[PDB]
RNA sequence: GUGAGGGCGCGAGCGAUAACGUCCGCGUCCGAGCGCGGGAACAACCGAGACCGCCAGCUAAGGCCCCCAAGUCUGGGCUAA
RNA sequence: UGUCGGCUCGUCGCAUCCUGGGGCUGAAGAAGGUCCCAAGGGUUGGGCUGUUCGCCCAUUAAAGCGGCACGCGAGCUGGG
RNA sequence: GCUGAAAGCAUCUAAGCGGGAAGCCCGCCCCAAGAUGAGGCCUCCCACGGCGUCAAGCCGGUAAGGACCCGGGAAGACUA
């Protein structure tokens, strides 16, 4: 009858940023987010590891993406669809990119949204420094 | 490529001269090969795309040098009856025909100079630098088509 | 970037030279800077200034002790000129010279739940030629199966007035330091014994 | 009982070498398999015919970067949109 | 699943009527022709007819076209 | 339009740069921390008093403060 794990503990890491491709990052940044690569792992749970970004800044990308890349943002209100450009992004706040990246990727239910909360995306480096910076790559 | 002082970086590289020095960007997959008394570039195949960027980092270089070197320059004639310039402190302001009469900053590198009110020439360090600015002056006020007026070159008139 | 508190006290006319203008009457009090805003430890730029002295008796509040740390007197109102950092006392009318222009700031008076006849200066319909139940209402609002909705935005019926209400470039006609009195082109917001904020306009 | 059939492939007429059009022929699936996997979703397209149970196992189509199981697999090309 | 027109309220497209920008011109200038970019906002009042449409009067920067069940009758009208 | 190669020349382009619209982003006026990603600054109040050992709770008294009620208001359907 299978194991069901119990209360772990958050095991904090710390993604470096310059130079990994933004898509490809993303990728490997939530199935960290779900506890995936755990064997511990189990659905219902959410036990994946507190990532931490820094300078996502220094994101590169393939291609034209810089200008072509567009996000839309769709008010409520008539006429309110808002698009906006990669590079508008990076100029202004740019952990934005890989914010929404790695959200586009987590799982849409109601712990998909507790996981986000998990990820801390910067661009500096230098976070709030808790304890765990483990760092990674 | 005498009393010339080139260099090497990741991407780019310096030049110095008698003029001063300059820096310039050049291709990132190309060999900037110094030598004695000489340059060089090397492309790392004979694709469509390599032939391209070789040639460019080449002649760049070159008139990277060539800047330190001596550097360069280009005349500005004024045709029709008003139309005149005339050197104003560093700065040159010349009248055509508008109303308010055009004044021209002095951009950093550049040195324009009016030997007389019929000829500007303009002097830089910088290729780009130069081009721009003269065709800045020249689009204060274009060949007249259908006449013989305002800036232009040493190139044809447009009748 | 110049700012002082005042109240509407009311409005009428003077004549310039020898043609009538029309003024109304702000009443820019004494107001003490009673905190500053700097970036240091707000993180923006302004200035607390005070307005209308208060007795002690409501100011009961431990506000007694953010006038004290200012060791000012305790006034009834205060609020913030942004971007505005004058000298360490007190701003008056002297701020603004005659001819100076300036963005006023008021409370609109209150028409309270409105007609979209007047909320919104709609059109309704007939008084005549038939259906008598439908003047001053707003016809249509939407389409058929497509949208099947209505836009957030919709200009219906409902409050209207008693909003923030800023009027731009006043040009400021007179001045008396004398009794604080500030005289603008008539135009300001908010009813008689209103509260007003006055500050520099952006004609540039 | 049925004598409304429907879509798809193919072969023709009608049609305009239109139609989720129509009318026959051969086949097929839905009808009655709106049960199961694939195709985002979707009777009839691809896979497959559910007697019930199993916290076993191989595979079908399809698929193996994350949402989402499983290769950021290996080797040789091409494409810069 | 109430059908034309009007009224109220609109909103979207752009194959752009006007204002903005631009190449060419059989563009001297002024004015215009034509194509390209460009919805932000603007796009009048009356006569005739149920009218839509259209003709006409007087103006305009212009008097655009079209989608929204030929938008809109649990909003209105009810001339057809 | 500059500088410029493939492609000895030439080319505004392929590397790169400048110019360029009522348009895009800001700037201007309004809303806005239910921005659950609930921000920030100034000041004020401050222990247990009683069951719960262990744990987050529970109880009557409290502070700074607030509320009810009443007199009203260019606030207002009511409430706020
Ligand atoms: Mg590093
Ligand atoms: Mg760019
Ligand atoms: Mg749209
Ligand atoms: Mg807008
Ligand atoms: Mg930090
Ligand atoms: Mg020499
Ligand atoms: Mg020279
Ligand atoms: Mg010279
Ligand atoms: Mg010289
Ligand atoms: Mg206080
Ligand atoms: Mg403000
Ligand atoms: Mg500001
Ligand atoms: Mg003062
Ligand atoms: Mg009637
Ligand atoms: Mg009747
Ligand atoms: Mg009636
Ligand atoms: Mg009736
Ligand atoms: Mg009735
Ligand atoms: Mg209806
Ligand atoms: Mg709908
Ligand atoms: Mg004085
Ligand atoms: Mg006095
Ligand atoms: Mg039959
Ligand atoms: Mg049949
Ligand atoms: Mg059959
Ligand atoms: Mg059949
Ligand atoms: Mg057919
Ligand atoms: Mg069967
Ligand atoms: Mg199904
Ligand atoms: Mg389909
Ligand atoms: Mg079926
Ligand atoms: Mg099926
Ligand atoms: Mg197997
Ligand atoms: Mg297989
Ligand atoms: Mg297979
Ligand atoms: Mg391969
Ligand atoms: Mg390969
Ligand atoms: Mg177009
Ligand atoms: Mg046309
Ligand atoms: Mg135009
Ligand atoms: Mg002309
Ligand atoms: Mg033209
Ligand atoms: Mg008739
Ligand atoms: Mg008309
Ligand atoms: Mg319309
Ligand atoms: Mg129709
Ligand atoms: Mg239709
Ligand atoms: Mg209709
Ligand atoms: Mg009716
Ligand atoms: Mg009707
Ligand atoms: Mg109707
Ligand atoms: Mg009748
Ligand atoms: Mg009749
Ligand atoms: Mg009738
Ligand atoms: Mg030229
Ligand atoms: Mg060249
Ligand atoms: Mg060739
Ligand atoms: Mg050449
Ligand atoms: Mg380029
Ligand atoms: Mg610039
Ligand atoms: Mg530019
Ligand atoms: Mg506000
Ligand atoms: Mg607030
Ligand atoms: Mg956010
Ligand atoms: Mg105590
Ligand atoms: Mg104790
Ligand atoms: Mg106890
Ligand atoms: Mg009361
Ligand atoms: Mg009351």
């Amino acid at each position: 009858k299978t194991y069901v794990p119990k209360q772990v503990e958050p095991r904090w890491v710390l993604i470096d940023a310059e130079g990994k491709t933004l898509g490809r990052l993303a990728t490997k940044i939530a199935t960290l987010l779900r506890g995936k690569h755990r064997p511990d792992w189990t659905p219902n749970v959410a036990m994946g590891d507190f990532v931490v970004v820094v300078n996502a800044d220094k994101i590169r990308v393939t291609g034209k993406k810089l200008e072509q890349k567009i996000y839309t943002r769709y008010s409520g209100y008539p006429g309110g669809l808002k698009k906006i450009p990669l590079e508008k992004m990076l100029a202004t706040h740019p952990e934005r990119v890989l914010e929404h990246a790695v959200k586009g990727m987590l799982p849409k239910g109601p712990l998909g949204r507790r996981l986000f909360k998990r990820l801390k995306v910067y661009a500096g480096p230098d976070h709030p420094h808790q304890a765990q910076r483990p760092e990674k790559l | 490529p005498k009393g010339v002082s080139v260099e090497v970086a990741p991407g780019r590289v310096k030049v110095k001269g008698p003029k001063g020095e300059l820096e310039v960007p050049v291709s990132p997959e190309m060999r900037v090969v110094v030598e004695e008394g000489v340059v060089r570039v090397e492309r790392p195949s004979d694709e469509r795309r390599h032939k391209s960027l070789h040639g460019l980092t080449r002649t760049l270089i070159a008139n990277a040098v060539k800047g330190v070197s001596e550097g360069y320059s280009k005349e500005l004639l004024i045709k029709g009856i008003g139309y005149r310039a005339r050197l104003v402190g560093r700065a040159l302001e010349l009248t055509v025909g508008f109303s308010h009469p055009v004044v021209v900053e002095p951009p950093e590198g550049i040195t324009f100079e009016v030997p007389e009110p019929t000829r500007v020439r303009v002097s830089g360090i910088d290729k780009q630098k130069v081009g721009q600015v003269a065709a800045n002056i020249r689009a204060i006020r274009k060949p007249s088509a259908y006449h013989e007026k305002g800036i232009y070159y040493a190139g044809e008139p447009v009748r | 970037m110049k700012g002082i508190l005042g109240v509407k006290v009311g409005m009428t006319r003077i004549f310039r030279d020898d043609r009538a203008v029309p003024v109304t009457v702000i009443l820019a009090g004494p107001c003490p800077v009673v905190q500053r805003r700097t970036p240091e430890k707000d993180g923006y730029t302004a200035v607390q200034l005070g307005f209308l002295p208060q007795n002690p008796k409501r100011v009961n509040r431990p506000l007694k002790g953010h006038f004290a740390k200012a060791g000012v007197e305790p006034v009834r109102i205060l609020r913030e000129i942004r971007d505005f950092n004058p000298e360490g006392d007190t701003v008056t009318v002297e701020i603004f010279k005659p001819g100076e222009r300036v963005d006023v700031t008021g409370t609109s008076k209150g028409r309270g739940f409105a007609g979209v006849m007047k909320r919104w200066n709609f059109a309704g319909g007939p008084d005549s030629h038939g259906a008598h139940k439908i003047h001053r209402h707003p016809g249509s609002i939407g389409n058929r199966k497509t949208p099947g909705r209505v836009y957030k935005g919709k200009k219906m019926a409902g409050h209207y007035g008693a909003e923030r209400v800023t009027v731009m470039n006043l040009e400021v006609v007179d001045v008396i330091p004398e009794e604080n009195l500030l005289l603008v082109k008539g135009a300001v917001p908010g009813p008689n014994g209103g509260l007003v904020i006055v500050r520099e306009t952006k004609k540039a």
